């Protein structure tokens, strides 16, 4: 059972200050779970501070007082740069884990973590690196986003060893420092965003399985917009074909879509891309649908806004989705004022089905509707109340405090305050509405969230941030009372 | 007014 269960705080740790001699200065900027372990293996994450990579294993415990977190490796970057970015790859010959770390010097350091060794360095960027992402379709392909305003795509495959830069995303798509890069599941589309307030989608060509003397240069994104947000953008992800992004000063994570974009369609080529012909258009797209009453059809649709209060003027704060077949998709993000927020996306759909049914029943039976919790069948509740009364099955998680109940003690419907509270959390009808978190957990101290990670099976969520602190939330625990 | 990357 327990598919509806959301996480709770289980463990926290403070890793020693490692930057005060080189604002309070120490931060965990990144955390990433190793994704290539066999099903069921204990989950492993790397947390990246300005100077160290802290590699931890999580094991579920029966003892509430026991420590599920063990630190199995600790690497110091003994150079003179601050790091802020990581991703995982694998050695193409040994299949051993590779941890990629980058920061303000502008090189990607690739570490053999099990042996505690530098495997190689990726050199080429002209400024600091702010983000790294590994391709889901190919674990040897890594994208880096930089202050040089470009994205470089690298291959760790042996055939590209002499010249590991396979692609540069350049031209004039971006004009300022990049903060975020993300791959589509198919490995052929890349999202990028930063200080210029532009979110770009790029289509990558197939990279040959041989030595490339030069990278393939892409001059134009296939979709471009500075219109979704009104501020710098510091975190971009795909959610299937949909897009999630956040900007500074807004207190939201925006779910939106590119009109006409489907990853089932063939991958467009470089010369299908639009070009900025009119400097007054702040959105352009190859994907645009041809049928609309507007002369220039809408190129994107804002779908929903997750409310993320009290981020203030803070930026460099990233959210993360747990998205695995057979489990509920969960969004997690920590703000700049000591809270962690969770949304279970599968609640939306059940709530929607429940209010459609409740609305139908109210119209058909003149408000004579009795709701009964799921977990008594529909058929047998209908016998009990008779054929004059509508019966609606309500999800068990949907807990009380479409028209409201006539009076407080009526047997039909719910109070206005019940309905409002539910709507705040679950109603998706307003693209510029604010969706309250399904769960909001307080953090002791003053904590700014930098990054969130989920274990492969979704039982752990690790949030990292300032003061080199890590917060480890759990669900489906084995703890005995 | 101005955006900030570091913790307050």
């Amino acid at each position: 059972s327990a598919e509806w269960e959301l996480p709770r705080l289980r463990t926290s740790f403070i890793f020693q200050d490692d930057y005060k001699y080189l604002q309070d200065l120490a931060e965990f900027f990144d955390v990433k779970f190793y994704p290539y372990s066999p099903p069921g293996a204990p989950p492993v994450f790397a947390a990246t501070s300005k100077k160290h990579a802290v590699i931890c294993r999580l094991t579920q415990t029966t003892d509430k007082d026991a420590n599920p977190c063990e630190i199995i490796q600790l690497i110091r970057d003994d150079g003179n740069e601050a790091n802020c970015a990581s991703c995982w790859s694998k050695d193409p010959i040994t299949d051993q884990p590779l941890l990629c770390i980058a920061g303000n010097e502008g090189n990607v350091k690739v570490y053999n973590v099990t042996e505690g060794k530098l495997y190689r360095t990726l050199v080429g960027h002209g400024g600091g690196i702010n983000d790294l992402a590994t391709s889901p379709a190919n674990p040897y392909i890594i994208a880096s986003a930089s202050d040089d305003t470009t994205i470089r795509i690298w291959s760790l495959a042996p055939e590209h060893e002499k010249q590991p830069c396979v692609c540069i995303l350049g031209g004039e798509g971006h004009s300022y420092d990049l903060l975020s890069v993300a791959f589509h599941d198919n490995g052929r589309y890349v999202l990028s965003a930063g200080h210029d307030q532009v979110i770009n989608l790029w289509a990558l060509p197939e990279f040959p399985n041989e030595h490339m003397e030069i990278p393939i240069v892409i001059y134009y994104p296939h979709f471009s917009s500075s219109e979704i947000h009104n501020n710098l953008v510091d975190c971009v992800a795909f959610y299937g074909d949909l897009i999630l992004s956040r900007a500074c000063h807004e207190d939201t994570i925006v779910l939106w879509r590119i009109e006409g974009f489907s990853s089932d369609d063939p991958i467009p080529g470089p010369l299908d891309a639009p070009t900025p012909t009119d400097m007054t258009k702040q959105t352009r797209s190859y994907f645009t649908p041809t049928v609309s009453p507007q002369s220039r059809p809408a190129m994107f649709t804002r779908l929903a806004q997750f409310h993320t209060p009290d981020c203030g003027v803070q930026f460099f704060m990233r959210f993360r989705m747990y998205h695995v077949p057979g489990k509920h998709p969960i969004l997690a993000f920590a703000n700049a004022k000591s809270k962690t927020f969770f949304w279970d996306l599968a609640r939306f759909g059940e709530y929607a089905r429940f209010m459609a049914d409740l609305k139908e029943a109210q119209q058909s039976y003149n408000g004579r509707v009795v709701v009964v919790d799921q977990g008594i069948s529909l058929a047998q509740a209908q016998q009990v109340h008779g054929p004059g009364v509508g019966v609606v099955m309500k999800p068990a998680w949907l807990v009380p405090k479409v028209s409201a109940s006539p009076d407080p003690d009526s047997p039909f419907g719910f109070s206005r305050e019940t309905l409002q509270a539910w709507a705040d959390m679950y109603d998706l009808s307003n693209p510029v509405g604010l969706i309250k978190a399904h769960r909001s957990l307080a953090i002791d101290g003053a904590f700014v969230g930098r990054q969130v990670g989920w274990s492969p099976e979704g039982e752990w969520c690790v949030v990292v941030g300032n003061g080199n602190r890590a917060l480890i939330y759990q669900r489906w625990g084995k703890e005995r009372g | 007014k101005a955006a900030r990357k570091s913790a307050p």
